[PDB]
């Protein structure tokens, strides 16, 4: 019950997470009240324990520069690889790739993963 | 929902399309009309043909 | 290091789960997971009555949804009616669903009466002391 | 294309605008640039036809190779010859005076691809 | 989690809202959602049994439910 | 070897030694190879246990990386080399299978 019934609107409303001081000593001054939409669109339950989803394929590995917590050389390397791929395909994007007018000729841009 | 980067990219190309449209319209209008010069802008230095 | 903490409380056990129909709920959920049904509404045993459109056309919302446009397969999962394979592999989980519903109904039938003199000290019986 | 909702209309507008970047920037020309007579459309089509003919020969060989290294090596070996010919074409087209000269250079490049390029490609593919 | 305790509200307006949602859901689901437009919100159904114990007990009672059904039918003509 | 069964690689036995010999010392595929050694402990000698272990490798690869349904069934070459890194579910599957192959007993 992270939502409250409103008598003026006669409906459930809510606001963003707020601290105890603001909830208690500024309950009269409440801003940005949004009608409660429900946890799920169909009214089912959403209370589940979550975990880590499977990882994604890597084109430029992080292990090239992994001793460094700050990723600056890795950032440069990955951007350079993406820029090579883009220089290959940059002008064909609107005719053979994501930016086509019709979905019939839609293809994923080859540099999406590197980007 | 399986979030493989190709399926995710298919999901996210529409939002990227709208954001790119907004950015490119703003770019064209403001940036190009306020900065660029059209039709081979150049500085002309005349000289009189001496006697 | 080796014995820096000088003691370890191995006596305190894992918190015992004393929920009324938790075992039946978990059994039913495992069975439904076996069926491999895209619709998540099947998690509740009452789905045939709460969402009867799952058996006719799958239209569970009157176009008041926000799952994005039908561009990929992983869209409008609840807007997808159960197929014959899904219906069969859900029927295979009918007895456990019935047991779960019977447990829920019996729990609902339980009312707090005046003979529950141990209500104010029910934590001890619930085994909250370790 | 008129009948659509707001989201579909916005997506169509986005797709159309992402293709007019060539249209918007054609007005902004530079005075100091070195202009050249461009390769004509028919010569472009002939060169692309020659490239497709080359791709016709290499396709079974590269699709029957299970190692990426071999395919990359085949790509590199052809690309050196193609890059030499491309350099010759670029020089002779940049230094062109009229469309006749540009057509002559493009025809020479296409004839090199169709005459010596196919022979070189066939020798490479036989080696592989 | 440190969840504090607050008993069922039994608020007049809130329970009227929840009961209207419950009646809409009963009317929709009694015909397997064959209505032209379905306004039932299943999630609020849950809250009806968490914050309106008096009306829930009335609905469980067969005579109270019969009275509610008769009045709803009269309202719907 | 956070995902494997043994505290140190020496408890793995001959299978872990063969996995180490399979890849270069900086290659993280060895760990995946080690998981193969874990999947085919009591299964390699059983004719259906070997198929079960290969299925376990396929499931492990599918769980580590996002995979498509046919993706691991259309691999042309299942052989591995020293510089094969677990950057793809195909590489994870190949390393796991190679580890399964090297599990005597």
């Amino acid at each position: 019950k992270c939502f409250f019934f409103d008598h003026g609107l006669k409906k459930y409303q809510m606001f963003e997470p707020e601290d105890m001081y603001t909830v208690v000593f500024e309950g009269w001054a409440l801003d940005d009240l949004i009608t409660f939409p429900g946890f799920t669109p169909t009214g089912r339950t959403n209370s589940y324990q979550i975990g880590l989803s499977p990882r994604q394929r890597t084109v430029v590995p992080t292990q090239t520069f992994y001793q460094m917590q700050d990723y600056y050389m890795l950032c440069g390397l990955r951007f350079e690889r993406w820029f090579r791929c883009d220089l290959v395909y940059h002008d064909q994007r609107h005719t053979k790739f994501d930016q086509v007018k019709n979905q019939k000729n839609y293809k994923t841009y080859p540099c999406y993963r590197e980007y | 929902t399986f979030g493989e980067l190709q399926t995710a990219d298919d999901y996210l190309h529409v939002l990227q399309l709208r954001s790119q449209n907004k950015w490119v319209k703003n770019y064209w209008n403001r940036s190009l009309q306020e900065t660029g010069k059209t039709n081979k802008a150049h500085v002309i230095s005349p000289q009189e043909q001496l006697r | 290091a080796l014995f820096f903490m000088a003691n370890t409380a191995i006596s305190v056990p894992s918190v015992l789960d004393t929920s009324p129909c938790m075992k039946q709920m978990l059994a039913y959920e495992d069975c439904v997971l076996d069926a491999n049904v895209p619709q998540q509404e099947v998690i509740h045993p009452q789905w045939p009555t709460i969402w009867p459109r799952l058996l006719t056309d799958g239209k569970l919302l009157e176009f008041d949804k926000v799952p994005f446009h039908p561009e990929n397969i992983y869209n409008y999962t609840y807007m997808r009616p159960l197929t014959k394979k899904n219906k069969q592999y859900l029927y295979e989980c009918e007895e456990e669903r019935f047991v779960f519903k019977a447990c829920l109904r019996k729990v609902i039938s339980l009312k707090k009466t005046d003979k529950h003199t141990s209500w104010d000290t029910a934590e001890v019986a619930n085994l909250q002391l370790t | 294309v008129e009948e659509m909702d707001t989201i579909q209309k916005m997506n169509y507008e986005a797709t159309v605008n992402m293709g007019r970047q060539d249209l918007i920037t054609r007005e902004y020309t530079f005075y100091s640039d070195y202009e050249f007579i461009p390769i004509q459309e028919d010569r472009k089509q002939q060169m692309e036809d020659a490239l497709n003919n080359l791709h016709k020969i290499i396709h079974p060989t590269v699709t029957q190779l299970k190692k990426k290294a071999n395919v990359q090596e085949i790509q590199d070996r052809v690309f050196r010859k193609l890059q030499g010919w491309e350099g010759e074409l670029n020089t002779c087209v940049f230094s062109a005076k009229n469309v006749r000269d540009s057509n002559f250079c493009a025809d020479r490049f296409t004839n090199r691809i169709n005459t010596e390029g196919v022979e070189f490609v066939k020798q490479i593919l036989r080696e592989y | 989690m440190e969840v504090k305790y607050r008993g069922p509200s039994d608020d007049k307006l809130e329970c009227e809202f929840l009961e209207n949602n419950l009646l809409s859901c009963l009317r929709e689901k009694s015909v397997q959602d064959n209505v032209a437009k379905m306004t039932c919100r299943p999630e609020f159904l849950v809250w009806f049994f968490l914050e309106c114990p008096t009306k829930a007990a009335v609905y469980h009672d067969p005579k109270g439910l019969r009275n509610i059904f008769i009045q709803d039918k009269i309202k719907q003509k | 070897m956070a995902q494997t069964a043994h505290q140190n690689r020496y408890q793995g036995g001959l299978c872990y030694a063969q996995c180490n010999e399979l890849f270069s010392f900086w290659n993280p595929s060895i760990q995946q190879c080690w998981k193969g050694c874990d999947f085919g402990v009591g299964r390699v000698n059983d004719p259906e246990g070997r198929i079960e272990a290969q299925q376990m490798c396929k499931r492990w690869a599918a769980e580590l990386y996002w995979t498509y349904k046919g993706e691991l069934d259309t691999i042309k070459d299942l052989r591995v080399h020293a510089d094969m890194y677990p950057t793809t579910p195909q590489n994870v599957y190949r390393a796991c299978l190679a580890g399964v192959r090297r599990q005597k007993f």
